[PDB]
RNA sequence: GUGGGAGAGGGUGGUGGAAUUCCCGGAGUAGCGGUGAAAUGCGCAGAUACCGGGAGGAACGCCGAUGGCGAAGGCAGCCACCUGGUCCACCCGUGACGCUGAGGCGCGAAAGCGUGGGGAGCAAACCGGAUUAGAUACCCGGGUAGUCCACGCCCUAAACGAUGCGCGCUAGGUCUCUGGGUCUCCUGGGGGCCGAAGCUAACGCGUUAAGCGCGCCGCCUGGGGAGUACGGCCGCAAGGC
């Protein structure tokens, strides 16, 4: 399921090499601090890969959450 | 003996049995209940209805200290936590968000061999 | 590791002419360098096999391609090994 | 003699005295490590996903340099030893990985 | 050789967050835990549940796959350094320098051994609670070695694709990872599935052969006795060949 929507298709042309930047790559996380999966960041084998790495860097710089408090239920 | 009227609900449900701690914004614990608070002993704890039980037990001793709106934080998978939130619900108290916080590890941990085929 | 300017030293170090690259006096020139240093990283990090075994394998080229040599022109392989130090 | 990031995050809480010091620290250590300092970004104070030292938030620079590699951890280490220094990040540059082309 | 690429390939040093345990403090009180049901156990010397702080060890959630790398064993947080292999493009250099490989040498999961550290969680043995006709077990409560690190041994395995290595040749289709290009597609390298010819006792295999051939190595010759005895070599021992 989920295929409401994709963040590739999102979003313009972005650097995913770039940890720094915090409003392109919080699309890319869950409700959770989870990374999402390819599916629901329509991107590919290498740049899913790319993106994962990216992302920790940025979880280590404290710009990112490594988890969050699920809402709602 | 505080009049505290705004605070936190914390449900914790294993499938043993359902406990709940409601506590003053800051987190300090207040009121407390369980499956074994109310009269129940054996396997019986980890019911559902016992899981009502306890929510309510815990709210009305909330009450008692003037309680009036929770902040509802949920931890653990296992039944009567749905049933716990349902109790409160209404009890009288007005429930204003619900939180699942159940603690995961990063693989810390080596669980017990019951809890195997995992990591 | 190795820069692009110490492989171009080396390379027109032993080179037979103005040009050549691949000739088996280079080669082995190439593989003595690669197999120095790679031993000084095994020095320390004696613990490390895998780059070791690359070692064997780089150790068994050289001596592949200089029997070779010595089994064409021995005067070249005297003069390359006497060159390398390598042998003795 | 590598081209390198610098990535550093100081306490938010720090006075303008106390501030400057420890950028001139920084600067001095890196350039006694023989770094020359290729560009630099000065991010302020922002907020972070999770507290940092008890923080809820804390200060951003960033450095561009290029440096011999084998002291690079050493640099890295000497940032470290500051009291008011929070995260020190040293990533290797690469050229940006576009997407959407 | 030049230019470029992907990668949990290896070694060293750093560093991050989640969780568990213990300790300190706050708030709170009659149970918690656990099972099919229970009991042991823990708790008024204040536990469980909740908040804040500290200490310490071990493993890295999402990404993550039907994925990748490695000769195999095997390898997964992030950062840097040191280092191995490999693929593509250019068609530049050498000019058969090749393949295989008894013995030797090295590497070799887990358990195990030696000396010294470390020890949160887990846990052979063990100590208990249950269940049972019994229960030296399954289930529950504890728990030592060990699991972790350093150095040195040990050499095994369903060490498995149960398929030795290299080269040439013999329809395609479909999905996939990674290069290049006149980039819907074509052309290399790798991983999967269905299948031509053919092979096979069958199941199945089928350009990643188990097909057609060539080279070299290892191995088999009914079952039990038995991987036993004896001898030899290796090992501190267990034991291995
Ligand atoms: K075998
Ligand atoms: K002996
Ligand atoms: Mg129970
Ligand atoms: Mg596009
Ligand atoms: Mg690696
Ligand atoms: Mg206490
Ligand atoms: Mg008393
Ligand atoms: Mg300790
Ligand atoms: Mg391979
Ligand atoms: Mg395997
Ligand atoms: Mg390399
Ligand atoms: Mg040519
Ligand atoms: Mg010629
Ligand atoms: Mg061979
Ligand atoms: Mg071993
Ligand atoms: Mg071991
Ligand atoms: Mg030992
Ligand atoms: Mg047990
Ligand atoms: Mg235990
Ligand atoms: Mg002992
Ligand atoms: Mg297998
Ligand atoms: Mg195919
Ligand atoms: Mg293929
Ligand atoms: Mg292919
Ligand atoms: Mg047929
Ligand atoms: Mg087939
Ligand atoms: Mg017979
Ligand atoms: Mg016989
Ligand atoms: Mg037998
Ligand atoms: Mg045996
Ligand atoms: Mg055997």
């Amino acid at each position: 399921p989920s295929r409401k929507a994709k963040v590739k298709a999102t979003l313009g042309e972005f650097d995913l090499r770039d940890y720094r930047n915090v409003e392109v790559l919080k699309r890319f996380l869950s409700e959770t601090g989870k990374i999402l999966p390819r599916r629901r960041t329509g991107l590919s084998a290498k740049e899913q890969r790319i993106l994962a790495k990216t992302i920790k860097r940025a979880r280590i710089l404290g710009l990112l959450p490594f988890t969050e408090k699920l809402v709602r239920k | 003996k505080r009049q505290v009227a705004s605070g936190r609900a914390y449900i914790h449900a294993s499938y043993n049995n359902t406990i709940v701690t409601i506590t003053d914004p800051d987190g300090n614990p207040i009121t407390w209940s369980s499956g074994g608070v109310i009269g129940y002993k054996g396997s019986r704890k980890g019911t559902p209805y016992a899981a009502q039980l306890a929510a309510l037990d815990a709210a009305k001793k909330a009450m008692a200290y003037g309680m009036q709106s929770v902040d509802v934080i949920v931890r653990g998978t296992g039944a009567g936590r749905e049933q716990a939130i349902r109790a409160l619900q209404a009890s009288g108290l007005q429930v204003k968000s619900i939180v699942d916080d159940t603690p995961v590890p990063h693989n810390g941990c080596r669980p017990k061999k019951k809890f195997r085929k995992a990591s | 590791p190795i820069t692009k300017e110490e492989k171009q030293k080396v390379i027109q170090e032993f080179a037979r002419f103005p040009g050549d690259t691949g000739s088996t006096e280079v080669q082995v020139a190439l593989l003595t360098l690669r197999i120095n240093r790679l031993s000084e990283h095994l020095k320390v990090h004696k613990k490390d096999h895998h780059s070791h075994r690359g070692l064997l394998m780089m150790v068994g080229q050289r001596r592949r391609l200089l029997r070779y040599l010595q089994r064409e022109d021995p005067e070249r392989y005297r003069a390359l090994i006497e060159k390398l130090g390598i042998r003795g | 003699m590598r081209r390198y990031e610098v990535n550093i995050v100081l306490n938010p809480n720090l006075d303008q005295s106390q501030l400057a010091l420890e950028k001139e620290i920084i600067q001095r250590a890196l350039e006694n490590y023989g770094a020359r300092v290729e560009k630099v970004e000065e991010l302020g104070l922002r907020r972070l996903a999770y507290p940092i030292a008890k923080d809820p938030q804390g200060y951003f620079l960033w450095y561009q340099v290029e440096m011999p590699e084998d002291r690079v951890n050493d640099l890295a280490r000497e940032l470290r030893i500051r009291d008011n220094v929070r995260r020190v990040m040293v990533v290797k540059s690469q050229e940006p990985f576009l997407a959407n082309a």
